[PDB]
């Protein structure tokens, strides 16, 4: 185990995340907003950041705070 | 006896998919649930290289 490891309102940050024949791969974008109460609509796309080697299956996830 | 490989799986590896796992397989009727016997195996077996 251990197998593996990286080092590299408001705002509204969004990020996307998903897996494809055991690679891993992720995402975002970062951005001011000019109210809170529900999603803003427009545009301002996503781009990449990691693609990991996994060889792992996922089906669950949670967030950390 | 030091190399394994896996005689038995629920379903067929993705493309690199890895597995671990040690749990008694079941082939039939009889209820395994954790021993092996008639229908029940443990899944990973060696070559035995001589
Ligand atoms: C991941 O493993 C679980 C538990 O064995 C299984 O239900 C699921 O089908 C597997 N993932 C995929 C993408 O098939």
């Amino acid at each position: 185990n251990c197998t593996f490891e990286y080092v590299s309102f408001k705002n509204l940050r969004e990020f996307v995340f998903k897996n494809i024949d055991g690679y891993f791969k992720i995402y975002s974008k970062h951005t001011p907003i000019n109210l809170v109460r529900d999603l803003p609509q427009g545009f301002s796309a996503l781009e990449p950041l990691v693609d990991l080697p996994i060889g792992i299956n996922i089906t669950r996830f949670q967030t950390l705070l | 006896y030091n190399y394994l490989y896996r005689l038995f799986r629920k379903s067929n590896l993705k493309p690199f998919e890895r597995d671990i796992s040690t749990e008694i397989y079941q082939a039939g009727s009889t209820p395994c649930n954790g021993v092996e016997g008639f229908n029940c195996y443990f899944p990973l077996q060696s070559y035995g290289f001589q």
